[PDB]
């Protein structure tokens, strides 16, 4: 990752945002950026040292400065909720091209709220069948951006893990699900196994064992 | 004015060979330069490649984990852009977009290559890697509060989970179908419970499979 964001930002109605894009190669280059709704094609909103293409409100502005490269919107309105990406350079001087982290903006409509967590351990009869899955199951939070980490005992697991997206349930939050594939033979033998979900700066720890 | 429709997207098994195409019209496609972008599912966007015009010599740059598999080619007679994908890997899997990328160069203040940017894009095609050959779902219930049920190795999509034959409504929620390394979708689903009635009253979900023409049915209960 040669240009980095923030995973996701808030910002209350009619309020200013400013996203944070940063590289090294932005001490030479400037970065264009790009709103992404899901499924919808992405949008060039701003490029270049002020240059702002016809059909973008003139809400949106950019700036950099040093090894920094900032999108501002002024006013921000329900449309915007989006992901935004920054793209340059990879290197200074580089004849290739490299997109940012992305950050999801989420738009206040709906009080913040904290998740709810529950890890489910591997039933004895997927056990028989020569399989092992933990499910760790998120609902209930606001904004939808969460990050979640498995830990086998004390030590991080990073092979197996599958997360989705949040979405949307019928009381106005948001939910997302994370599974976790083992052996039989390595279920068995933790001591314990942990969901960490990370939500707003704090996280939320679910354990579970043989 | 400016239109590109991509095509050609669909399954594809590891290691094996497919070819996108993004026809272009409403602005000059023999001196615009083109460039693929890709976004895999939940991922961000990832700069593929990029073939520049007649005046740079035909030449194309690629991404580090693009080089010497995809290959990147332009037809200006109709315009057309192309993405030859070889010894694709499950890792490939995403929406492939086609953008007409703009060139800027600030005098002032300003570097050598000339940043880049994207002016307009494609809706995009989606390219599936798996290997799979098509395979019912294997159902495991998930005992309590909040009950569910693991739907694991489906493939193709769909599975529709009805809980109770329909008569339970309240809380539930079927997340999203996630595609796994071994190429099979797995997906769950929970319902919000009581929390203090659970011996009375009977909780079954029904899990349904078009494609393998598999209808699970799976009682859950406390351990």
């Amino acid at each position: 990752s040669e240009l980095t964001q923030d995973p996701a930002v808030s910002v209350a109605l009619k309020q200013t945002v400013t996203i944070t894009c940063r590289g090294d190669s932005l001490r030479s280059h400037y970065a264009s950026w790009y709103q992404k709704k899901p499924g919808q094609a992405p949008v060039l909103l701003f490029y270049g040292k002020n240059n702002r293409p016809s059909g973008i409100p003139d809400r949106f502005s950019g700036s950099a400065s040093g090894n920094r490269a900032s999108l501002t919107i002024t006013g921000a309105q329900a449309e915007d909720e989006a992901d935004y990406y920054c793209s340059s350079r990879d290197k200074s001087g580089s004849r290739l091209s490299v997109f940012g982290g992305g950050t999801k903006l989420t738009v206040l409509s709906q009080p913040k709220a904290a998740p709810s967590v529950t890890l489910f351990p591997p039933s004895s009869e997927e056990l028989q069948a020569n399989k092992a899955t933990l499910v760790c199951l998120i609902s209930d939070f606001y904004p939808g951006a969460v990050t979640v980490a498995w830990k086998a005992d004390s030590s991080p697991v990073k092979a197996g893990v599958e997360t989705t997206t949040p979405s949307k349930q019928s009381n106005n939050k948001y939910a997302a699900s994370s599974y976790l594939s083992l052996t039989p033979e390595q279920w068995k033998s933790h001591r314990s196994y942990s969901c960490q979900v990370t939500h707003e700066g704090s996280t939320v720890e679910k354990t579970v064992a043989p | 004015e400016v239109r590109l429709v991509e095509s050609g997207g669909g399954l594809v098994k590891p290691g094996g060979s497919l070819r996108l195409s993004c026809s272009a019209s409403g602005f000059d496609f023999d001196n615009a330069w083109m460039t693929w972008v890709r976004q895999p599912p939940g991922k961000g966007l990832e700069w593929v490649g990029r073939i520049t015009g007649p005046g740079e010599g035909w030449s194309v740059d690629y991404a580090e984990s693009v080089k010497g598999r995809f290959t990147i080619s332009r037809d200006n007679t109709k315009n057309t852009l192309y993405l030859e994908m070889n010894n694709v890997r499950t890792e490939d899997t995403g929406y492939y977009f086609c953008a007409r990328t703009g060139k800027y160069y600030d005098f002032w203040s300003g570097y050598a290559p000339g940043e880049e940017y994207f002016q307009d894009w494609g809706q995009g095609t989606l390219v599936i890697v798996s290997s799979a050959s098509t395979k019912g779902p294997s159902v495991f219930p998930l005992a309590p509060a909040a009950l569910g049920c693991l739907v694991k190795d489906y493939f193709p999509e769909p599975v529709t989970v009805s809980w109770n034959s329909g008569a339970l409504t309240s809380g539930v929620h079927t997340f999203p179908a996630v595609l796994q390394s071994s190429g099979l979708y797995s997906l769950s689903s929970v319902v919000t419970v009581p929390s203090s009635s659970l011996g009375t009253q009977t909780y079954i979900c029904n899990v349904n499979h078009k494609p393998s023409n598999t209808k699970v049915d799976k009682k859950v209960e406390p351990k």
